[PDB]
């Protein structure tokens, strides 16, 4: 926790943010794989 | 009878007007209501009223207008052990009982067929 | 695919302000024939961000009208010209409406976009049915704190040189120079890489824009000049309760001062109940703000937009008769009396619906 | 849309949202037998039975003008119960009312019954008007059915059943014809039918499909503006 | 520990062990009481052999636990524990 | 047949079980799930082919290998009659199923009537706009029934505003800054008087 | 006061109970569209599924 | 003795039971006729009206119907104790016994 | 089977009060006084002009 707090201080990502839909990392991977595949 | 195009809306929604200069200065205060007639429109009081007795009473009235609905009404008001006609489903207990009592009844159908097929002749 | 259709083109720098073409996204409506809506996004802001608002089944705005999400000159994909005169920028829309065969349209805008929408109604009122302005007012905003930041950020963006600066040098520049999260995100997405990755640049003309804002004179976008005149048609204003752009205390008077038909608060001017938050300008992000704007928007399009001035609502079309001024008609043997004003089809010029219905009427008789 | 912002809106000197015992100076105080000589009070223990007989009267005296309409008698009962169940279901603590809520409501229902005995209660005259308008619409359907003609209500039901078939014959990717989809289809028809009443359907254009109706119109010579000037 | 225990003269098939040993490391056995884990093993294996027979064949022939088998197996192990009559209180 | 033929059947049981809250319902859901898995258990054992000629040649008792073949083939012809079962299960289902087939129908008709009420209100509400720009008697015509209620108050002389309203919000808005902030008591009539009076050994009824 | 309370006094954390007039109007003052909508929902879901 | 029925004037008929078996059948037919009653076939002599969707106000409507069919004048003090089918049967008997012994109807 | 349905004959009319009319309502309210009031002062006098009379 201490080291994490110290360190604290992609088109699919933007499109989903426009619809203010919470997106998980797993979903982003599948969509990217779906396009490339 | 004539119904027009399902896609098209009434011409009122499509018909528009535009402004120009000069403009009338008068700002309308109220809507004109020369004749007191508001027929064929339901009251807006019936907006956010919770479920009550009028729901099952009006349901029977409309159900009794159909042949299949008349059977539901007679069976519900006679062959259902409920302390009220305001039916509220919060559990699937009564629903699972009726399924296990039915889907299970059709067991042994295949084993029964095996009896006939296997009792026909002896392999030996 | 089908519902979403945005024509594709390349911006062209133009020396003549009349040879300017506008480009934007078009959202097709559910029904066959519907009037059109032209919506202007915030300056330097993406049109795509407004798609979920106009394409939400809960709101169902497309059920009422077809939407043209259009970019003004020097913004987005539209052509580029150093002048920002609202009279010139208004004629651009009129040519777009002509090239697209649009007789008259509903105009909308967000922030400075609201100004652009109202200017068209001020310069071309006979072809505008109504105006719906969101968090904007026909007012001089040069000295509003919200405008200064935007005016300040645009000036900082002129320091970056994409040729020499690397991708990381840019990201560091924005975070430090741009504090507002939304403006920062808007500007990042406005950066684009031309074909052959020659170099990255902003979609909007940073040079022409900064001069308009930095000069901070009548032609500035924050300013609203007396030259723009008066809007004669239907106008509805919706803004947050606590908004940095439109203050409820005095920034409502310009609406009465510029819009002749504006009745007042509670009829054509509303405020959305909300807290103090600098991000409330972007209503489409917060459901609470958007739900009220949509309901008020659907109400303006359904009952108030494109309705004659002296009529209360669309319900009065065909049942309320307007008084006539004496000696207003060419016919001399005319008994002057009350009449219901004529409301025409939204694209009666580029179609033959009147010629067609005239024939059908004869068949009856 | 708009919510009350004042947090102390429901505050009273007697508590939050207290509409049963507002605070007053002359508050109720007890009485002691050994020290009490005489007393003048109107409170009694007869409100329960008066609550029972009042129902029997308001019901029996209202049925005199229902003409044996069984569907109306049952409908009136549901409405009558909603009037007697107010003290049992209200947020107001009717058991904590100042000087007895039981006597208060009974005395209130008695004033309604007095008007009912004369057939002058606004609920009665409203029920007669509402019912007559309902039967006139039901009899119109009956007269059209005895002639084998189709009712405007059945034409909609048949027009909606076929539209569902057309919309679900193309909905093959999914197979969940939600109640939401069934609704918007019916509303779209309602809006076109609603506008058709004022502007009927002359030709294939359909209900309210003529642009010429929305051109400049004038009052007829035989019916000018009676209420004001025209020019 | 309760899972690895085994009676005398009761050998287990390789494929059957993979299923039981899988449920243990994943932590599903933490739900039911320890005294019920040993009997759960017997009931679970019998339930699998009858209903889920294609699953055992793939694990046997291919000798590998594919992702499809993991999802199916990972879904039935919590499900079965709720189906059978066990002491769910950990 | 084997793959994907049971995916849809798993969603139906999952939703059915998620709706179960009481332990008794959960138990019957488990019983139902077992029956489904029992009927849906797949059987794949690679039914082997018999080559009677091979056994007939290597070694066999005279008449045995042939007798087994002719008798084995006879039973292979016999097969289940899926047609007969398909018709009976479709015509009549059961008794208990009819009990809920008619219960859930009336149940849905109750809540479809409420769904229609809310829907038709929002449909009529489209003609209502700017409540502040309608005349007094035209607004009361939209909310048909308020005039009748307003007459009952007048004819019973309940002319104290908000007396018959459980939540007299209009009274609270008018008393936000009133001295002795109070609202009228519920169902208060301007004519009722419950004042009492007593005489004690002390004066003034004390 | 009567007009405002009967249109703005309801809340979601409480039950709004139907009055006499609201009972007669729902049962004996429904229009044609309301009669059609109910029968439309019943036939599609309760009869035709 | 006449009443309107669906707009038509019909002569009202009164019943005289004077027998236990005829009373139990009349009450059930009466309770099953009320549109508020649930589980009409599950209703028996030992059925609590509360278990069939009936409250204190529904017992009044039932008593009001007993006066129509039998001609009794039931007092308000007796109605609120009729909460079971058994209660209507015993009250009807007590009324028949009172008139057979005292020669007059009970106090209303 | 549903198509074979029919409709019963409803009642002809409910009770008609011999002393209540739309113009002479028996009971009193401010709604009817409002109708008589706006009939007296007349409807809103809408001006069609571009400038006020004064
Ligand atoms: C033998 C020969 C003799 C006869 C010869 C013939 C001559 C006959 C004379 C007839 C003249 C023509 C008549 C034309 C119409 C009436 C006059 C008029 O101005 O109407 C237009 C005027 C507004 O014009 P508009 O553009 O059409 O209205 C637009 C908006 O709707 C208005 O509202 P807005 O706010 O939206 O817009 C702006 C508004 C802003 O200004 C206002 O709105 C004014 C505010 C007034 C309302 C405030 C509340 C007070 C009223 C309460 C009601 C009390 C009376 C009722 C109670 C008792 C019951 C009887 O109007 C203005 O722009 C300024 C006001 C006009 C200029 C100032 C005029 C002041 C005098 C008018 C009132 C008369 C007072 C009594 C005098 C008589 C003494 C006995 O209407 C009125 O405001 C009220 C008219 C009532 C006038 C009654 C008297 C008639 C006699 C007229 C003679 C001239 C006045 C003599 C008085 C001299 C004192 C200094
Ligand atoms: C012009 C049109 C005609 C108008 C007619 C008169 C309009 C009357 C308007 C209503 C106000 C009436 C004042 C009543 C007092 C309300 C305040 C109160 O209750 O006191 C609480 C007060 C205030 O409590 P508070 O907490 O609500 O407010 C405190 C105020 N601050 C915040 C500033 C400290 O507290 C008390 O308990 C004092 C009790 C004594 C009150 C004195 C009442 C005397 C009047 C009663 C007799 C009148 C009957 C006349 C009958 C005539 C018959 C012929």
């Amino acid at each position: 926790k201490r080291l994490l707090e110290k360190l604290n201080t992609l088109e699919v990502e933007n499109i989903l943010k426009r619809y203010h839909i919470n997106y998980t990392q797993a979903l982003i991977d599948e969509l990217v794989d779906w396009k490339t595949g | 009878l004539q119904w027009g195009s399902l896609a098209e809306r009434p011409m009122v929604d499509r018909v528009m007007s535009t402004s120009t200069w000069p403009v009338p200065y008068y700002q309308r205060l109220f809507k004109a209501y020369p004749i007191r007639e508001k027929k064929d429109k339901m009251s807006l009081l019936l907006s956010d009223i919770d479920i009550d007795d009028t729901n099952w009473y009006q349901a029977k009235d409309f159900l009794r207008g159909s042949f299949r609905g008349r059977q539901i009404v007679d069976y519900v008001e006679n062959n259902i052990a409920s302390n009220t006609y305001i039916l509220i489903q919060q559990d699937v207990a009564n629903m699972a009982k009726a399924y296990v009592h039915d889907i299970c009844g059709y067991i042994d159908v295949a084993n029964k067929e095996n009896v006939r097929i296997l009792s026909k002749g002896d392999l030996i | 695919s089908r519902i979403i259709n945005h024509l594709r083109g390349d911006p062209v720098y133009q020396d003549n302000t009349k040879d300017v073409s506008l480009r934007g996204t078009f959202l097709r409506g559910k029904y066959d024939d519907l009037p059109t809506m032209i919506f202007f996004t915030e300056a330097c802001d993406l049109t795509a961000n407004w798609i979920p608002f106009f394409t939400n089944p809960q709101y169902d705005i497309l059920a009422h009208r077809n939407v043209w999400l259009l970019n003004p000159r020097n913004f987005g994909n539209s052509d580029r010209h150093p002048s920002f005169d609202l009279q010139e920028m208004s004629d651009d829309v009129m040519r777009f409406m002509y090239s697209q065969k649009i007789s008259m349209a509903t105009l909308g805008g967000h922030g400075i976009g609201g100004k652009i929408a109202l200017a068209v109604g001020c310069y071309h009122a006979e072809r505008v049915t109504g105006v719906f302005s969101i968090d904007s007012s026909p007012m001089d905003q040069r000295y509003h704190e919200a405008f200064k930041e935007f005016k300040g950020y645009v000036n900082a963006l002129t320091e970056i040189n994409f040729k020499t600066w690397s991708d990381k040098d840019v990201k560091v520049f924005l975070k430090e120079n741009i504090k507002d999260p939304k403006w920062r995100s808007i500007f990042t997405n406005n950066i684009s890489k031309n074909a052959k990755t020659q170099s990255d640049s902003f979609n909007f003309e940073i040079n022409y824009l900064n001069h308009n804002l930095n000069f901070n004179k009548a032609d500035s976008l924050g300013n609203w000049a007396v030259k723009n005149g008066i809007y004669t048609g239907r106008a509805h204003f919706i803004f947050p309760e606590y908004s940095r752009w439109v203050h409820l205390a005095t920034n409502t008077l310009p609406m009465h001062k510029v819009c002749a038909r504006v009745k007042g608060f509670g009829h054509d001017i509303f405020y959305v109940q909300g807290d103090e938050n600098p991000l409330n300008h972007w209503v489409y992000d917060f459901e609470n703000y958007a739900n009220v704007v949509a309901s008020k928007l659907n109400k303006f399009l359904h009952s108030y937009d494109g309705v004659h001035a002296l009529l209360k609502d669309r319900t009065e079309i065909g049942n309320f008769m307007i008084p006539d001024r004496i000696k207003s008609r060419n016919d001399s043997k005319h008994i002057y009396g009350d009449y219901s004003p004529a409301h025409l089809h939204h694209n009666w010029r580029f179609n033959h619906i009147y010629e067609k219905h005239d024939e059908l009427d004869k068949k009856l008789n | 849309g708009y919510k009350i912002r004042n947090k102390s809106i429901f505050w009273t000197r007697a508590g939050w949202k207290n509409n049963w015992h507002p605070k007053n100076f002359n508050a109720p105080r007890p009485s002691y037998g050994e020290f009490t000589m005489g007393i003048r009070c109107r409170n009694d223990h007869h409100s329960f039975l008066r609550y029972v007989q009042t129902y029997r009267n308001m019901s029996r005296h209202c049925k005199q003008y229902f003409l044996g309409d069984k569907q109306l008698e049952e409908t009136f009962i549901l409405g009558l119960r909603s009037l007697f169940l107010v003290p049992y279901d209200s947020q107001c603590l009717t058991d904590q009312i100042k000087h007895g809520g039981e006597r208060r409501f009974v005395d209130q229902l008695d004033r309604d019954f007095e008007l009912i005995s004369y057939n002058t209660h606004p609920y009665q005259l409203f029920t007669y008007t509402v019912r007559n308008e309902h039967l006139a619409w039901k009899n119109e359907q009956y007269e059209k059915i005895q002639k084998g003609e189709k009712t405007f209500e059945q034409e909609l039901l048949d027009y909606l059943d076929e539209q569902v078939l057309a919309e679900k014959a193309k909905l093959r990717d999914g197979q969940n014809f939600s109640i939401e989809r069934m609704t918007e289809i019916a509303l779209h028809v309602f809006r076109k039918a609603r506008a058709g009443k004022v502007r009927p359907a002359q030709d294939v254009r359909g209900p309210d499909g003529n642009v010429n109706d929305f051109l400049e119109q004038r009052r007829p010579f035989e019916h000018p503006n009676p209420t004001g000037v025209t020019h | 520990v309760e899972m690895l225990k085994q009676n005398q003269y009761t050998p287990m098939k390789v494929e059957e062990q993979v299923c039981i040993i899988f449920a243990g490391v994943k932590g599903f056995l933490d739900a039911l009481v320890t005294s019920e884990v040993l009997k759960f093993e017997k009931k679970f294996l019998e339930h699998v052999r009858t209903n889920h027979s294609a699953l055992l064949k793939r694990i046997r022939d291919s000798g590998d636990l594919s992702e499809v088998d993991t999802n199916e197996l990972n879904t039935i192990i919590p499900l079965f524990i709720q189906e059978g009559g066990f002491k769910l209180k950990a | 047949q084997a793959p994907g033929n049971q995916d849809k059947i798993l969603k139906w049981i999952s939703t059915l079980s998620n709706k179960a809250t009481t332990g008794e319902s959960r138990s019957y859901c488990t019983q139902l799930s077992s029956l489904v898995s029992f009927y849906n258990k797949q059987h794949v054992e690679q039914i082997p082919t018999i080559d009677f000629n091979e056994w007939k040649s290597v070694i066999s008792t005279q008449g045995l290998v042939d007798k087994v073949k002719e008798n084995y083939e006879s039973l292979i012809k016999e097969q289940y009659n899926t047609d007969a079962i398909s018709k009976q299960i479709s015509s009549a289902s059961s008794k208990a199923l009819d009990d809920i087939e008619n219960e859930l129908s009336f149940h849905a008709a109750i809540w479809l009537n409420a769904y229609a009420d809310y829907t038709m209100f929002l449909f009529e509400l489209e003609e209502y706009n700017d409540p502040n720009d309608y005349l007094m008697h035209e607004n009361f015509d939209f909310f048909r029934g308020l005039e009748t209620e307003l007459e009952e108050l007048t004819e019973t002389h309940n002319y104290i505003p908000g007396a018959k309203d459980d939540v007299n919000l209009r009274g609270y808005l008018a008393t936000q800054f009133a001295w002795g902030k109070k609202v009228i008591s519920f169902y208060r009539h301007p004519a009722d008087d419950f004042k009492c009076a007593k005489a004690t050994k002390n004066m003034l009824g004390r | 006061t009567h007009f405002f309370n009967r249109r703005h006094s309801s809340s979601q954390e409480f039950i709004r109970f139907r009055t006499y007039t609201e009972v007669l109007l729902k049962i004996s003052a429904y229009n044609d569209f309301f009669y059609v909508l109910n029968n439309y929902y019943y036939n599609q879901k309760l009869i035709l599924k | 003795l006449t009443q309107y029925v669906e707009g038509q004037i019909v002569n009202r008929n009164q019943l005289t039971l004077k027998k236990q078996e005829d009373i139990e059948q009349y009450v059930l037919k009466l309770v099953r006729g009320y549109f508020r009653t649930t589980n009409k076939q599950g209703l028996n002599i030992n059925s609590v009206l509360q278990d069939h969707g009936l409250d204190e106000f529904d017992s009044i409507e039932l008593a009001m119907q007993v006066e129509e069919d039998l001609g009794y004048v039931i007092s308000a003090e007796t109605i609120p104790v009729l909460n079971k089918v058994k209660h209507f049967v015993n009250y009807i008997n007590h009324v028949e016994q009172f008139k057979a012994e005292n020669g007059k109807a009970p106090i209303a | 089977k549903e198509n074979t349905g029919s409709m019963k004959k409803p009642m002809a009319k409910a009770y008609e009060h011999p002393y209540n009319s739309e113009h002479h309502p028996l009971n009193f309210s401010a709604v009817k006084i409002a109708e008589t009031f706006h009939d007296f002062i007349g409807p809103e006098q809408v001006s069609p002009h571009y400038e006020s009379f004064a």
